[PDB]
């Protein structure tokens, strides 16, 4: 997680793919409607 | 960060805003700030105002339920339930029917 | 209200360990013991850094 | 021509600030922000609808 | 790059809800007791805890 | 100078938890100001117990009304002022005979959810010496000739509806005890929630680890205490008292906790 | 800096400065910006919009 490869397909058109992305969900705050979620950033995105 | 507004046509002004971090990816060896006249042609990705555009998908449902507390006044005693013409479901704990979903007043 | 923080990852090790770290804005970190010294250390941290503990 | 949106609604929402730092319900309470695009066009998924009156 | 889709989310009012195991990648759930949601006129569900 | 909501004495037995239940739907607000100061005007139209009202038009506070008649758009005018000295009049430009029949005028505040409402009844002659204004003993009855505008008068100078500071800041919870043979007003301070969610107890440890209020109480407007491990010092006479200074809200729930009667209690009132 | 203005009735655009290093403090440990939707709670001083001082 985290790291170059996080998510990893086959082939460009893979339907299946292999994903370790470390999503933790957490508690909602008091009288939201929402779905709060802590999630390691795109290991490609700030790679770059 | 990013803010969206808009005037309504009660003129009332409406402003979100949202914590984003944006910022713009270097593209060459130049941390430079708006295109040149003079410049070398290197390739980029950007978007394009294709409007029937095909395999991005979202779904489109049933939405939940809308509950108001206003539409329901002191008729001596009683809760009179205005509906607006539309459909609401009520719910309390007294005598009578306790709950249901009525169409009208 | 203030914000909350990306829980960090975590890699380990025997006697040690090593935290990968990922920030958005300028964020703070602070680390201690807990025994008769608290050999006391903090760092502001802008960047995804990962540090040895 | 483009009726692709014969079953829409505004969608009004919860935006964490209608201006004067404390949060609101708005109508453009927006809900999703994608920047993969290299040439820094920000395409932000807003609540409401534009073009269909 | 990866997408978190993630859908509404699934009050259920005076009641319990159950998660069902699927199979997708870092598919996560958690049900959360004691929520007391507010939409426009007031709490969207009848019971208060 | 508090209003009663309800009094009841509550005997439960000693080694069991207490619960003392204070509930009200008109004490529910959240952190946050999300349109608090939000008023709304809306003129009804009705035609007798057997016809079906239609909503003809609405304003939000510090907003501009909304018509929903394209023909009566530019025609059925409030004052856009109206939120700053209370004069809620309607005046329509020009009457006509399809216009007849009885128009309610509605104030609500969302913050305090409060309603109220006057009915005027409009008919519509075509001599202008039948033109009068009366009262009827419940309700303004307003005779116009055709054609002529209407002023029809609705004014609530009220504190709540006029444009000033309008914010609350500070509706407090009270929880107190008055001891056995202990008056009242010398009452020990037990709980005080403030509507920012901060809760005030006093007195030793003895007493603070066993009094508690749920952290949502004033989200869902219920500030029943639970109190675990009752010991001999928890009876006597508590008081909830909600105040909303602004709003005019000032009231109180009495508690006669005694400690009896396990199963065999009758709950009073 | 700090710049005030108004217009006036004879259409004439009044503006007037003044130097003011204007700083707001962090509230804990996070140079953040703006309110997000999940975050702590922490005390703060504001003002009100009362005048009945
Ligand atoms: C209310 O406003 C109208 C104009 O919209 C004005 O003619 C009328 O005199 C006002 N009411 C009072 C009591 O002044």
């Amino acid at each position: 997680p985290g790291q170059f490869g996080d998510i990893q397909s086959r082939t460009p058109e893979s339907k299946d793919v292999y994903a370790n992305t470390q999503l933790v969900l957490q508690r909602p705050a008091a009288g939201t409607v929402h779905v709060p979620y802590s999630q390691a950033p795109s290991g490609f995105k700030y790679w770059l | 960060t990013l803010t969206v507004g808009f005037t309504d046509s009660r003129k009332i002004s409406h402003t979100c805003t949202h914590p984003f971090h944006h910022e713009p990816p270097v593209i060459g060896r130049e941390r430079f700030h708006s295109r040149p006249q003079h410049g070398k042609e290197l390739p980029c990705s950007t978007y394009v105002q294709s409007t029937a555009a095909t395999a991005e998908e979202i779904e489109v449902h049933m939405p939940p339920d809308t509950p108001d507390r206003t539409l329901m006044t002191q008729q001596s005693g009683n809760v009179k339930i205005t509906v607006n013409g539309q459909t609401v479901r009520y719910k309390c704990n007294c005598g009578g029917s306790n709950e249901g979903l009525t169409t009208t007043d | 209200r203030v914000p909350k923080a990306r829980n960090p990852t975590v890699t380990y090790g025997k006697n040690q360990v090593t935290m990968l770290l990922y920030p958005d804005h300028p964020t703070l970190l602070s680390y201690r013991n807990m025994g008769q010294e608290p050999n006391y250390h903090e760092e502001w941290v802008t960047h995804k850094k990962e540090v040895t503990l | 021509n483009f009726n692709v949106y014969k079953a829409t609604r505004p969608y009004l929402a919860h935006c964490p600030d209608c201006g004067e730092g404390h949060s609101c319900h708005s109508p453009i309470a927006l809900e999703r922000i994608r920047n993969e695009a290299t040439d820094g066009t920000l395409k932000i998924q807003v609540s409401l609808q534009i073009g269909i009156k | 790059e990866y997408k978190t889709v993630i859908p509404s989310p699934y009050v259920k009012c005076c009641g319990t809800a159950e998660c069902k195991d699927k199979s997708l990648p870092d598919y996560s759930c958690k049900v959360f007791t004691g929520v007391y949601p507010f939409m426009w006129g007031g709490a969207y569900c009848f019971c208060d805890a | 100078s508090s209003s009663l909501v309800s009094e009841s004495v509550v005997s439960l037995a000693a080694g069991t938890q207490a619960v003392l239940r204070c509930q009200s739907p008109r004490m529910v607000w959240t952190q946050d100001r999300l349109h608090d100061r939000q008023r709304v005007v809306h003129w009804d139209l009705s035609g007798g117990p057997g016809s079906q009202r239609r909503r003809l038009v609405d304003m939000y506070s510090a907003g501009e009304q909304r018509v929903y008649e394209p023909r009566d758009r530019d025609r059925l005018l409030l004052s856009p002022s109206a939120f700053h000295d209370g004069n809620f009049s309607l005046l329509i430009r020009a009457v006509d005979r399809g216009d007849e029949g009885v128009y309610t005028c509605n104030l609500h505040h969302h913050y305090c959810h409060l309603d109220e409402s006057l009915a005027v009844r409009l008919e519509v002659t075509e001599d202008p010496l039948l033109s009068r204004a009366y009262w009827d003993g419940e309700k303004e009855v307003l005779v116009v000739a055709h054609g002529a505008p209407a002023l029809m008068t609705c004014i609530n100078r009220a504190h709540v509806w006029t444009d000033r500071h309008l914010e609350e800041a500070q509706q407090v919870v009270h929880w107190d005890r008055q001891l056995p043979g202990v008056s009242h007003d010398r009452a020990d301070r037990l709980l005080d929630l403030y509507a920012s969610g901060e809760r005030r107890a006093y007195g030793p440890p003895f007493l603070r680890d066993r009094v508690s209020v749920n952290t949502n109480a004033f989200a869902r407007g219920d500030f029943s205490l639970r109190i675990d491990e009752l010991e001999r010092a928890d009876e006597g006479i508590y008081s909830c008292h909600l105040h909303h200074h602004y709003c005019g809200l000032h009231e109180r729930r009495v508690f006669h906790l005694q400690v009896t009667e396990p199963a065999f209690e009758p709950p009073s009132a």
